[PDB]
RNA sequence: CGCGGGGUGGAGCAGCCUGGUAGCUCGUCGGGCUCAUAACCCGAAGAUCGUCGGUUCAAAUCCGGCCCCCGCAACCA
RNA sequence: CCAGGGCUACACACGUGCUACAAUGGCGCAUACAAAGAGAAGCGACCUCGCGAGAGCAAGCGGACCUCAUAAAGUGCGUCGUAGUCCGGAUUGGAGUCUGCAACUCGACUCCAUGAAGUCGGAAUCGCUAGUAAUCGUGGAUCAGAAUGCCACGGUGAAUAC
RNA sequence: UCCUCCUAAAGAGUAACGGAGGAGCACGAAGGUUGGCUAAUCCUGGUCGGACAUCAGGAGGUUAGUGCAAUGGCAUAAGCC
């Protein structure tokens, strides 16, 4: 995989996530950057990714952190 | 005659302060060791046994007896009185020396051994190993057999519990999970 | 000649003699004959057994056999139980690194079926 | 036991190479060789580093270190 | 109602009355050939044997019932 | 106008390629012979770090000078001896590198492990009449990055034509 | 024609185009006899090994077996080596 300097998210999506890890959980994020990895901070949210026609919430777990977030919302429906 | 001495030296002593016992007779004692192999592909090829039976000769001391079908069935097409595997039920002196050479030598050399399952009794103390291949057992020449065809150890014992019978094994440095 | 889990060759060099266990290719095994300091132009039978207890130190550095065969086991495991798209790619039984699946596949989707 | 029939059950010594000697009985020959034993195999040690294999939130930290 | 005989890939036939084996010819699907279709060539699938029960280690094949099917008989007054 | 997604989907069918199925071959070490083209937010030496993709510092060149650039088949020694093999190198797990706002859908390459089908292909069927076929490398265009395609270039170099 | 059960009314016997099934052999060991054995079906546990091969145990108590139908019998076994 890509990138050794610095894992990427975007601004909106860290300061939107830094915003709610402090207040407290509430709700899904409708969050559009599939391309943004995932922290340690962010375990606990259940951000909707978009997979192109809606969102598709994600329970993020000790796992799901080296991952992309677009992993977790598959795009092409088949069967 | 090692483990023997041991279980008289040693472990008589060990298990009559777990389960408080009356007697020395009360402990449980290793009554025979029964290594099965139900060869099975013996309907198509008859020597298949034989090579089998040699391999136990090998493995064992003694001379293996070859089982015959209990009763005939259609599932796997045979009858009765077709000799259909191959056992040893080694007890007493050799009972021991084998014993020791099982889990000394032999449980080492199974393929990626990490622990053997201490939930496999039978709910009265009697222990039941199934071995996959031959090699694990340093008696078979490597270039002599062609053929993946695995045994299973069966130790009986004199326990009335599965609790009971897993210390007696345990008391022997036996492996498990 | 009974290294490892297994290593049982016989009449082959010993850098392609560990090759056949698992968790060690050519170029590991001449790292382990360059640390062990054997020549890998001979071969298992010209060896003795004091040189072969220092191969056995030697591939036990490395994870080989069920000890590899488990991690990789744990890691595919792992990304099914995620549920991600590797993961939703394995399980199904299609190819993962994005690569075409119309035409070709056949290593990953299997021989071929009727309609 | 029944004699002629059976095999030759002879005494023999075994060595590992960690350094455990052992005599034994069985039919094989005249000597042996083997890699382990109940005493130096990795069980003990084994079930301790297989266990404690899993870790993704400290390998994400020692890529970022922020 | 009596009496023999039947019922097997989509079709028509073997294998069935000597218990462990499912063939043949067309048709169907796939690929060739041709400008294309047919014919032709090369591969492939497709029947648990009317149905429900027995007997048996095992039933398309043995035996019994029940549901269609042919052939034969229902005569003397 | 914008963020995603999609054009990369996959029971399957065909077309055109590439890599194979090895011993006239595979992997290692000694080392010889091209042509053509390219380059300024370009091509980027010597270096020095790296197992390697590459990474820092920067030489020169709008070029018969400078650079991408050691051509590879080819010899010469070695070693494997016909094995699903030291053949094939698919497929996957892990660790990475560059480009780029960004590499999960969906890039390329690198390392490590992995080591599938395949033992020359049914009916059919295609190109090719000499520096041609065959076979080895090489470059360019489009291009941030992304060729087994396309367009060019030269190595060795046949058979056969009643 | 022959054997078994019922019809057959607790001795024997007892009919009908009454109700149900068999036989027209097998066997040189499947006979004799001495010595030993004890069965089905499960439930567990166990390499491939599955619903079912072989092993180990338990629970069962003849639920089996008896060359061939049925009835009567069989552990002292007439069953199995
Ligand atoms: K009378
Ligand atoms: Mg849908
Ligand atoms: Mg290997
Ligand atoms: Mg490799
Ligand atoms: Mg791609
Ligand atoms: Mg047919
Ligand atoms: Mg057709
Ligand atoms: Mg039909
Ligand atoms: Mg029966
Ligand atoms: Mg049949
Ligand atoms: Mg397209
Ligand atoms: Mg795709
Ligand atoms: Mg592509
Ligand atoms: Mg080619
Ligand atoms: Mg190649
Ligand atoms: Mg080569
Ligand atoms: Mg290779
Ligand atoms: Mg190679
Ligand atoms: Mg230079
Ligand atoms: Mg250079
Ligand atoms: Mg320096
Ligand atoms: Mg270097
Ligand atoms: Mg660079
Ligand atoms: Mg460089
Ligand atoms: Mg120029
Ligand atoms: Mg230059
Ligand atoms: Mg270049
Ligand atoms: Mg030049
Ligand atoms: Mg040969
Ligand atoms: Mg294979
Ligand atoms: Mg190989
Ligand atoms: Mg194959
Ligand atoms: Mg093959
Ligand atoms: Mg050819
Ligand atoms: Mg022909
Ligand atoms: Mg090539
Ligand atoms: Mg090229
Ligand atoms: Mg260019
Ligand atoms: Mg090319
Ligand atoms: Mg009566
Ligand atoms: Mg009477
Ligand atoms: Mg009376
Ligand atoms: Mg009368
Ligand atoms: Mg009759
Ligand atoms: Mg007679
Ligand atoms: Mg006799
Ligand atoms: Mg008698
Ligand atoms: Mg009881
Ligand atoms: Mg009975
Ligand atoms: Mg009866
Ligand atoms: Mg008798
Ligand atoms: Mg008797």
């Amino acid at each position: 995989r890509s990138l050794k300097k610095g894992p990427f998210i975007d601004l909106h999506l860290l300061k939107k996530v830094e915003k709610a890890v402090e207040s407290g959980d509430k709700k899904p994020l409708r969050t559009w950057s599939r391309r943004s990895t995932i922290f340690p901070n962010m375990i606990g949210l259940t951000i909707a990714v978009h997979n192109g026609r809606q969102h598709v919430p994600v329970f993020v777990t000790d796992e799901m952190v080296g991952h992309k977030l677009g992993e977790f919302a598959p795009t092409r429906t088949y069967r | 005659a090692k483990l023997h001495d041991y279980y008289k030296d040693e472990v008589v002593k060990k298990l009559m302060t777990e389960f408080n016992y009356n007697s020395v007779m009360q402990v449980p004692r290793v009554e025979k060791i029964t290594l099965n192999m139900g060869v099975g592909e013996a309907i198509a090829d008859k020597k298949l046994l034989d090579n089998a039976a040699a391999d136990l000769a090998a493995i064992s001391g003694q001379k293996p007896l070859i089982t015959k079908a209990r009763k005939s069935v259609a599932g796997f097409k045979i009858r009765q009185g077709y000799p259909i595997g191959c056992k040893v039920t080694l007890r007493g002196e050799r009972m021991w020396e084998f014993f020791e050479r099982l889990i000394t030598i032999a449980v080492p050399r199974i393929r990626d051994f990490r622990g053997l399952s201490a939930k496999s009794f039978d709910g009265r103390g009697n222990y039941s190993m199934g071995v996959r291949e031959q090699i694990i057992f340093p008696e078979i020449d490597y270039d002599k057999v062609d053929r993946v065809r695995g045994l299973d150890i069966t130790i009986t014992t004199t326990a009335k519990s599965d609790e009971e019978g897993r210390a007696l094994l345990a008391a022997f440095d036996f492996p498990f999970r | 000649a009974r290294i490892a889990g297994i290593n049982i060759p016989d009449h082959k060099h010993a850098v392609i003699a560990l090759t056949s266990i698992y968790g060690v290719g050519k170029t590991r095994s001449k790292a382990i004959l360059a640390a062990a300091g054997i020549a890998e132009d001979v071969k298992i039978s010209e060896l003795s057994e004091g040189q072969i207890d220092t191969l056995r130190d030697e591939v036990a550095k490395f994870v080989v056999e069920g000890d590899l065969r488990r991690e990789i086991s744990m890691s595919i495991k792992r990304l099914m139980d995620l549920g991600c798209y590797r993961g939703l790619r394995h399980r199904r039984g299609l190819p993962v690194r994005g690569q075409r699946t119309k035409t070709n596949a056949r290593t990953r989707k299997g021989p071929r079926k009727p309609i | 036991m029944k004699k002629d029939i059976h095999p030759k059950y002879e005494e023999i010594t075994a060595s590992c190479s960690c350094g455990n000697v052992m005599k034994i009985r069985s039919t094989v020959g005249h000597d042996l060789n083997l890699d382990v034993c109940s005493k130096c195999h990795p069980f003990f040690t084994g079930k301790q580093r297989d266990v404690a294999t899993g870790g993704r939130v400290d390998r994400f930290n020692k890529r970022f270190n922020i």
